């Protein structure tokens, strides 16, 4: 619950 | 109730009355018989306390109240679980026995009168006097807090005296109004028809329809106002905004069934926000003997 | 001390209180640049007041409290009626109207000092900013030397002094009304010619004057906590006006006024 | 030595000022009701708000400091020693005038716990227990540190008052805090509301009969002086009293949800209660015996008289709607609220004014009020007031109860609820003008009281109290 | 007859007696509504009232309305008829504190809940004299404007959890979204129409 | 005009949602550095590990203060104004301000940033939270009817009546990832983080005074009653 | 001055004082727990290679 809430806004899409 | 707590209602009540017996009659047991100037002797202040008798109607009205106490507490329930022996009921006095009795006999006698009134069709019952004055007694105690006192309504519900129907006229409509309950749906067309369309369309609702004059000053386009209700506005309204009666949509032509105001300040807050009335379904709460009445006094306020 | 937090107001209130040496129409800068101990406020002047603050001032304040309780003490109290209590001694020598002060003083002191920490505790744990008072706003945001507050205030405590510098247009003449606004409470008891000590019997004239230098003071603390205003502005002169009347005219209002009779026994 | 009359004098001070104020708030809340827009759409000053505020106000803040008064002042008298503690004596009377501010800080912020008479939230029921112990050690240690060697009737009255209207208070107020002044009830439904009206009917009948019946016991004997009628009578009076307004609460919900047993036991309990109810009454009036001519001569016999009477009144009133077939026409009428003020305006406040009237200048030193033409004024204004409001509240309770269970033959409600409203309207306006009426009959006993008050010189009040 | 001097002369033995006889009557009426099934049973179907419901209560309880309202139907013919269904006590054994009331200003509302729209008590809570002219019911046009903060609702549903009233955590942890952005007037007006609705 | 905010310190689910605000979308450029990442997981009740792999970007520490690589200076030569600490802004400012400040911002392309702030004119501060909001600009929306203060509400639906105005901040639509009510939540639990960080005593201090307060009647009542007593 | 109550002055001087005692240690309290190690001292330190 903590962690979704503390969740990085940007997200980065890596190979694999 | 446990047997345990049954005797003690019976134990303390019956313990209460029989020392307040023994309080009254050792009080008595040597009063001086005549009235008596003699005082007490002990002075607390200069309040001295004469020893006159226990006043003899005081006396007998104590011991006459404690005998009606073991009155209503044997006929009627009170002494612990102990039921009662009052002739009649089947079980003593009880609030929910004495409410079976009283409706039982008003279904005996009150009862016959609703069922003739609800053979007849609801027009037949509407050109009856005492059906009318019926409906008026029975629309003034559930029906006034929102049709008025009169039948006319306020700002949100229907004046049922005007001869102008949104949910249908006709006699069985204005049965199953009263009835099944009625929930129409204006949707919210605020940004569906973006914020300055809710503005035009609207200053043409109030223009050409209704008849009317935009607020001296106001600014509006009629020709987009109507390029608008031609294409997302006469689907579930009329073609020339006279109303889909089966859907309860109102005559946008007549600012007179406009429950929702007229006025080009009120009109796009029904083209705003929506609207969505509702006619409280009267089946649960009445019936539906006292429901088929209530359908005819609505048939002799505005159509007769 | 108000410069120790080094935030905005500590920084610009220091930087304003010590140009007013500045004022000073010969050696007032070099008496700034010499308090500062550099060309502008900066931690030099913050060690050297924090050096002050902690141990000299401390030093000089501890010494005139023993000072000041001695003399007292040397001459004995006051009392709100004024009465000198001991011209009526009893055969012990006490004063009739004397009472110990320990155990009877000491045991109302503590009282007294038990409501005070009620309601020193109350503003510490619940609002320990009052209203922006006790701990300014701006004070805050760090110390910045380029970016001065939009208005900048003293704290509470000085504010009435700083609304009669800011009634006098000019900035030495604003000094020096400043300075004499706390250097007249000196010669207070030489300006004081009443027969009598107490305003209880004191007449009319010292009571309305009384009245009007508390409101006065007031009313220039309330008003040299804000921004200027042109109602400000105009009671701030008038208060500076009649704090000052307050003590030019007391020499005079003191004896002109009628004083009551100061009773031989203390009323109570 | 003397008596500790500087706690008697300020609560005499604080009753009048208390109950100026109380019944003013009250006049404003019937206003209300006649004219809505005597809220002005404030959240604070609503009708909701404001009505809990004056009947706890009413109560607690003028008949609780004048039975304080009375009972600091009557105690001491009839025992002949000084309070057992002047600390604890003045103790409380700030602590109540601080339970006064508390009702006047909380009650129109909403803060209340929806139990008629229990309106007062945590933390302040708190104080009003903490404050109300000290009363119960100041009261029952000068009756332990008496110099007589018996205990006075009056006495009875008020320890038992103040030992129930503090198990009550206890046990009524057994709640879980959600935060200061803010709570919850222990008790749910039909337990919690036998517990709220066994503290309620309890709130009366020993906070406003049996304290107030001590204050009758002492100030008409001694305001005639005459003897007690019968001293077998207050016995007999003083413990079947007690012993039954325990029992008849039930009646408060005698058609409710509460099982039938109960409602049937507080009727037939509320019918026995009847008679020792008449036994003290019979005993105020029969005091005066041979002593009727003074109430032309004295108002404040007069008070007391019309107080006695009533409470013969309301006493025979109360037991007839506890029958369950006259509660069902008046259980949510305005014929209750007649009840209760033929209750609280003929007896309690009609007691009060008297004992006030005997007490004041008694404990400042002065022989007399400033006016006893006032004193009559004040009496005529208030019987002119109450009687008013009696008889509007009796005729707009039995329209109620009358409209709503009015049917016609054909079964069909005869008549709505706005229809009852507006035939109630009248009786409203009726309401408003008696309690003008009693307003300015305690706007007069306040000039009075204020300027009895001063004049008083210093040793005038001090020789006053000299123990005798 | 003369032995009740003993208790005249004893401070002691007069506080006991008194203490005792008050202490019958409060014993027989108030302990053995504990224990008892009908006054404890909830009436099946029901359930504890929302989060928003527990707040509108709160809010009806805030106002004040007990003094005028009463949440108590009798069982009289006239009575049901004008309000329906007699209350009965399994009803309320989930409501502390009880609002049964002894006043009648205004009609019952023991079985306002599905009688009327959300609508009207909107309009009607809002200005009582638009839609009832001769209504003597205050205004209260201030329910629109204050909103929740949902602050109290978990300490409220686990206080009343304590008393008895069968919450659970999932109810606890949701009551703050479920009154996250309502008017105080929503809330009010939700917790109405959940009156009386477990009988019909 | 400032705006108001109901800000509960209580609440660990809004400060944490505004502490990942703070972290995401203000130490770009903003420090807390008087605020330990430590202290902040410990009061909003984030796990130590979860606060280390969610909130501290910088490769500082936990015990570490909620420093960034933006240095005063730097940020001054290219803002025109140093963006300054965050940790004591709420008490600097106050929460009503912050939240104004915050849903102020407005497109202007007279600007260097081509944005200017209600609250804070011509303030220097890039509109950072434009994607979350969406383009706001001044112009015309409704706004509620208001007559000396006679505020017009819906009596049925209990929506505000509203008529146009030209001088309002109105949000175009579908431009930002949160409508108005969400993009209020995000300022609101944002300011309320900032609230704890500025003053993180609040709590334990409203506990601790009321305990000191009680102790301090206790000892009023004795020594009211050693002083009333003794004075005899 | 007439007659005052020992035993009551004796009590309530020493309940004053001990209750006062209470109070000095809970003022104590700040300046004895500010010189425990604080979050500054409490950095700890990491492994070396
Ligand atoms: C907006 O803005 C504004 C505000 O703000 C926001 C305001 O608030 C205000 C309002 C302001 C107020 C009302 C606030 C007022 C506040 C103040 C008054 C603050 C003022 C504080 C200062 C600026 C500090 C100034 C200090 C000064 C000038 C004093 C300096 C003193 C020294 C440096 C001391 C010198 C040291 C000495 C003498 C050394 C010791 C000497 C020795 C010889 C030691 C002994 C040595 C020996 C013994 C050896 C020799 C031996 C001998 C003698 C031989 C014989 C031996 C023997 C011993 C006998 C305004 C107007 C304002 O607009
Ligand atoms: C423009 O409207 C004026 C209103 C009055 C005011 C505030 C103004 C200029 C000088 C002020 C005086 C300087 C002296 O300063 C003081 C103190 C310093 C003394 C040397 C002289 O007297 C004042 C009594 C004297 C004084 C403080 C009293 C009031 C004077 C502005
Ligand atoms: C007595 C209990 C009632 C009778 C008989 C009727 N009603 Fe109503 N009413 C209300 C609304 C909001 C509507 C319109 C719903 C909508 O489309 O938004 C109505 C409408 C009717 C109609 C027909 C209307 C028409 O013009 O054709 C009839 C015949 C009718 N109602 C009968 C509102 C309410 C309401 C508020 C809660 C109550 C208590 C009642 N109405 C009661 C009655
Ligand atoms: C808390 C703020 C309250 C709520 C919620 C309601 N009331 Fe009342 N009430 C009062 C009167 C004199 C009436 C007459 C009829 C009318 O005004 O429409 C009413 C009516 C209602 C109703 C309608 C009930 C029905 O069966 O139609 C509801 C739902 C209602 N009220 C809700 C009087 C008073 C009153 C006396 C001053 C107060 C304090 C309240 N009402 C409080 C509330
Ligand atoms: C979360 C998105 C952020 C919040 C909340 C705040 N900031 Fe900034 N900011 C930046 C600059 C260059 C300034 C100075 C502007 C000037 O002085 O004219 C600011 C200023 C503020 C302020 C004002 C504080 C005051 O005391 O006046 C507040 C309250 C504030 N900021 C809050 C720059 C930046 C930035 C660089 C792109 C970022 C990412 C943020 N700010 C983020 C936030
Ligand atoms: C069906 C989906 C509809 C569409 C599309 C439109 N309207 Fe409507 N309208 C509809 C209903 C069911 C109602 C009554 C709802 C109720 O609660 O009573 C209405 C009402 C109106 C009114 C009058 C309001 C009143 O008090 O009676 C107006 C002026 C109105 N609606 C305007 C309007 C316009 C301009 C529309 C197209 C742009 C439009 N409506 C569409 C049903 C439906
Ligand atoms: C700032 C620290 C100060 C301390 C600790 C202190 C201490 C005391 C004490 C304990 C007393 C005796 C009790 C009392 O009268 O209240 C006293 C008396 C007195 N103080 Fe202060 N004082 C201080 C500041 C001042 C100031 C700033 C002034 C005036 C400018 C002042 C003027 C007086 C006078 C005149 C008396 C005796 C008056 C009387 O007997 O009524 N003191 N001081
Ligand atoms: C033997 C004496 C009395 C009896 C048996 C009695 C009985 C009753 C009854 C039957 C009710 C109706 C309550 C209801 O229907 O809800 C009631 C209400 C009330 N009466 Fe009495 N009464 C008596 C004396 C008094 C006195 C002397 C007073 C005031 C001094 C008083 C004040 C009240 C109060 C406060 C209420 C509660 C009002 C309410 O329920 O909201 N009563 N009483
Ligand atoms: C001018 C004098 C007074 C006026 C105008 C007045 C007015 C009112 C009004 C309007 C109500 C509520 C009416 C209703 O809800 O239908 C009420 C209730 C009440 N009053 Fe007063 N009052 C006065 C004096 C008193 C006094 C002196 C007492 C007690 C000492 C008292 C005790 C009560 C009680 C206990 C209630 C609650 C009745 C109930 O809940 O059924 N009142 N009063
Ligand atoms: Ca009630
Ligand atoms: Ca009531
Ligand atoms: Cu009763």
């Amino acid at each position: 619950a903590i962690a979704k809430r503390l969740e990085p806004v940007g997200k980065v899409c890596v190979q694999g | 109730m446990t047997t345990f707590w049954s005797l003690y209602i019976t134990a303390l009540t019956v313990g209460t009355l029989i020392a307040l017996l023994w309080l009254v009659f050792a009080t008595r047991k040597g009063e001086a018989k005549g009235t008596t100037e003699k005082t007490m002797g002990h002075s607390y202040d200069g309040i001295e306390e004469y020893d006159n008798p226990l006043p003899k109607w005081w006396f007998m009205l104590y011991i006459g109240t404690i005998v009606f106490s073991v009155g209503y507490l044997v006929l009627y329930p009170g002494l612990g679980n102990w039921k009662g022996v009052l002739p009649g009921y089947e079980g003593g006095w009880t609030q929910d026995k004495q409410w079976e009795r009283e409706m039982n006999i008003a279904q005996e006698k009150y009862g016959p009168i609703f069922a003739k009134y609800a053979a007849m069709p609801i027009e037949e019952v509407a050109k009856d006097e005492h059906a009318m004055k019926m409906g008026s007694r029975m629309f003034a105690t559930y029906c006034s807090i929102c049709h008025g006192s009169d039948a006319k309504g306020a700002l949100g519900f229907p004046n049922l005296a005007d001869n102008e129907w949104r949910w249908g006229g006709d006699p069985q409509s204005i049965e199953t109004t009263i009835l099944g309950g009625r929930h129409a749906i204006m949707a919210a067309w605020g940004d569906i028809l973006g914020e300055d369309g809710v503005k035009n369309v609207a200053a043409y609702v109030r223009t050409e329809l209704a008849g009317l004059k935009l607020p001296e000053g106001t600014k509006a386009d009629v020709e987009a106002g109507k390029q608008i209700f031609s294409v997302n506005c006469v689907a579930c309204h009329g073609p020339e905004g006279k109303g889909t009666a089966l859907v309860g949509a109102p005559n946008l032509t007549n600012p007179g069934a406009f429950i929702y105001g007229s006025s080009y300040a009120q009109l796009q807050q029904t083209i705003r926000h929506g609207r969505q009335g509702q006619m409280p379904a009267q089946e649960p709460y009445l019936g539906k003997e006292k429901v088929h009445i209530l359908a005819a006094y609505i048939y002799n306020l505005s159509h007769n | 001390g108000y410069l120790l937090p080094w935030g905005q107001m500590s920084y610009w209130g220091a930087q304003v209180i010590i140009s007013l040496f500045g004022a000073i129409p010969v050696v007032g800068e070099d008496l700034a640049q010499w308090i500062r101990g550099d060309f502008l406020i900066s931690g030099i002047t913050l060690n050297r007041f924090f050096a002050l603050h902690v141990i000299a001032l401390p030093i000089v304040l501890l010494g005139l409290v023993v000072l000041h309780i001695l003399a007292l003490h040397e001459v004995g109290s006051n009392n709100p009626d004024g009465v000198d209590i001991k011209k009526k001694k009893d055969e012990n020598g006490v004063p009739l109207d004397g009472i110990a002060f320990h155990p009877y003083y000491t045991v109302k002191d503590i009282v007294g000092v038990v409501v005070f920490l009620f309601i020193f505790c109350t503003v510490i744990f619940f609002f320990p900013e009052m209203g922006g008072y006790f701990l300014e706003k701006p004070n805050f945001e760090m110390a910045n030397q380029f970016k001065t507050p939009e208005h900048i205030a003293p704290v509470w405590y000085f504010t009435p002094f700083y609304a009669i510098l800011r009634a006098v247009p000019d900035k030495l003449m604003g000094v020096v009304a400043m300075g004499a606004a706390i250097a007249v409470l000196f010669v207070l008891p030489w300006l004081d010619r009443s027969p009598v000590r107490s305003i209880r019997y004191k007449g009319w004239l010292s009571k309305l004057w009384l009245v009007i230098f508390a409101v006065s003071f007031v009313i220039l603390g309330y008003y040299g906590a804000q921004a200027p205003s042109p109602l400000g502005t105009t009671l701030s002169r008038v208060c500076t006006v009649l704090y000052f009347a307050f003590f030019i005219l007391m020499p005079f209002y003191t004896r002109m006024e009628k004083t009551k009779p100061v009773p031989e026994r203390v009323t109570g | 030595p003397a008596y500790n009359y500087k706690v008697v004098r300020q609560f005499a001070i604080m009753t009048v000022v208390w109950g100026v104020i109380g019944m003013g708030l009250g006049v404003l809340i019937a206003s209300q009701l006649v004219w809505p827009q005597m809220n002005f759409d404030l959240p604070w000053t609503s009708f909701g708000r404001l009505r809990p505020l004056h009947t706890n106000l009413v109560i607690f803040a003028f008949g609780g400091c004048a039975l304080f008064a009375t009972s600091y002042y009557t105690v001491q008298r009839t025992c002949q020693v000084r309070l057992f503690s002047d600390t604890l004596a003045a103790f409380t009377f700030w602590g109540w005038q601080a339970v006064a501010v508390i009702l006047l800080v909380s009650l129109p912020l909403g803060n209340t716990t929806t139990k008629e008479y229990a309106e007062i939230e945590f933390t302040g029921a708190i104080w009003l227990a903490i404050v109300w112990v000290a009363y119960a050690v100041v009261f029952f240690g000068t009756l332990i540190k008496r110099k007589v060697k018996h205990i006075y009737v009056g006495n009875w009255f008020f320890g038992s008052f103040i030992l129930t209207t503090a198990m009550l208070h206890i046990v009524n107020h057994m709640s879980l805090p959600v935060s200061w002044f803010k709570s919850y009830s222990m008790y749910s439904g039909a337990t919690d509301a036998m517990v709220q009206w066994w503290y309620g009917h309890n709130a009366v009948g020993f906070f406003l009969t049996t304290g107030f019946l001590g204050m009758m016991y002492y100030f008409v004997p001694k305001q005639a002086g005459r003897p007690v009628y019968s001293y077998r009578l207050s016995i007999v009076h003083f413990w079947a009293l007690i012993t039954l307004y325990i029992w008849a609460g039930p009646h408060h919900l005698h058609y409710t949800a509460l099982p039938d047993w109960a409602q049937s036991l507080g009727m037939v309990m509320s019918l026995i209660l009847l008679a020792p109810s008449w036994g003290g009454m019979i005993n105020g009036m029969m005091t005066l015996s041979g002593a009727w001519h003074k109430l032309r001569d004295d108002p404040i016999l007069r008070f007391l008289v019309v107080s006695l009477a009533f409470y013969g009144m309301s006493t025979f009133e109360g037991p007839m709607m506890a029958i369950k077939t006259v509660n069902a026409l008046s259980h949510y009428t305005d014929w209750t609220i007649g009840h209760v003020h033929a209750g609280a305006l003929g007896w309690v406040a009609m007691i009060t004014i008297g004992s006030l009237y005997h007490l004041i200048p008694k404990v400042y030193g002065v022989e007399k009020m400033h006016s006893v033409g006032l004193i009559n004024a004040h009496f005529w204004l208030a019987t002119i007031g109450t009687v008013l409001y009696i008889a509007s509240l009796w005729v707009n309770g039995i329209t109620q109860g009358l409209m709503w269970r009015a049917v016609n033959e054909d079964g069909t409600l005869t008549y709505s609820f706005v229809e009852s409203l507006v035939a109630s309207h009248p009786g409203f306006i009726v309401r408003l003008v008696g309690g003008g009426f009693f307003l300015t009959g305690m706007l007069l006993m306040s000039y009075n009281t204020w300027r009895t008050v001063r004049q008083a010189r210093p040793e005038g009040i001090l020789a006053a109290a000299r123990m005798a | 007859m003369k032995n009740h001097e003993i208790l005249e002369k004893n401070v002691g033995l007069l506080a006991i007696f008194m203490v005792i006889a008050v202490s019958i009557g409060g014993l027989t009426q108030i302990v053995p509504l504990f224990f008892q099934d009908v006054t404890n049973t909830p009436v099946e179907g029901m359930k504890p009232r929302t989060a928003l419901e527990l707040e509108g209560r709160d809010i009806y309880i805030r106002e004040g309305c007990v003094g005028c309202h009463s949440q108590m139907v009798r069982p009289f013919r006239a009575e049901t008829e004008r309000y329906g269904h007699y209350s009965v006590a399994g009803e309320s054994v989930w409501d502390h504190p009880f609002l049964w009331g002894s006043k009648r200003t205004g009609p019952d509302l023991a079985r306002v809940g599905g009688r009327y729209s959300d609508d009207w008590h909107r309009a009607h809570l809002y200005n009582p004299r638009n839609v009832v002219p001769e209504s003597k019911m205050p205004a209260y046009p201030w329910l629109v404007e204050n909103k929740l903060d949902g602050k109290d609702t978990a300490t409220k549903m686990e206080v009343l959890r304590k008393l008895g009233v069968p919450y659970t955590d999932e109810d606890i942890a949701g009551a703050r979204e479920a009154v996250k952005g309502k008017t105080e007037m929503d809330a009010l007006v939700a917790f109405l129409q959940g009156l009386g609705t477990s009988i019909k | 005009q400032l705006d108001h905010v109901d800000i509960d310190l209580t609440d660990k689910a809004a400060m944490q949602d505004g502490a990942r605000t703070f972290a995401n979308y203000c130490m770009g450029c903003h420090s807390a550095k008087f605020q330990r990442y430590e202290r902040v997981a410990t009061d909003l009740g984030i796990p130590a590990d979860l606060m280390m792999e969610k909130l501290v970007f910088t490769g500082a520490k936990i015990g570490d203060h909620m420093d960034i690589g933006m240095k005063p200076a730097d940020a001054k030569t290219w803002f025109g104004a140093a963006p300054p600490d965050l940790t004591l802004v709420a008490r600097v400012r106050g929460t009503d301000w912050l939240y104004s400040y915050l849903r102020s911002f407005y497109e202007d392309p007279k600007r260097p940033w081509g944005v200017n702030n209600v609250i804070f004119p011509n303030v220097g501060m890039p509109n950072v939270l434009a994607p979350l909001q969406g383009r706001q600009v001044i112009g015309c929306k409704q706004v509620q009817v208001v007559e000396d203060g006679k505020k017009q509400f819906d009596p049925l639906t209990g929506t505000p009546l509203t008529h146009e105005a030209c001088d309002q901040l109105t949000v175009v639509p579908k431009t930002g990832e949160l409508n108005e009510a969400q993009f209020d939540e995000k300022v609101k639990n944002l300011v309320t983080f900032l609230a704890y960080s500025a003053n993180p005593n609040k709590l334990a201090s409203e506990r601790i005074g009321t305990y000191v307060l009680l102790y301090l009647a206790f000892f009023f009542v004795f020594a009211y009653l050693l002083k009333r007593e003794y004075w005899k | 001055n007439d007659g005052v109550n020992a035993g009551r002055r004796r009590f309530l001087v020493a309940a004053t004082s001990v209750v006062g005692a209470a109070g000095a240690v809970g003022a104590a309290v700040p300046f004895v727990g500010s010189w425990f190690p604080s979050a500054k001292a409490k950095a700890a330190g990491a492994p070396v290679q």
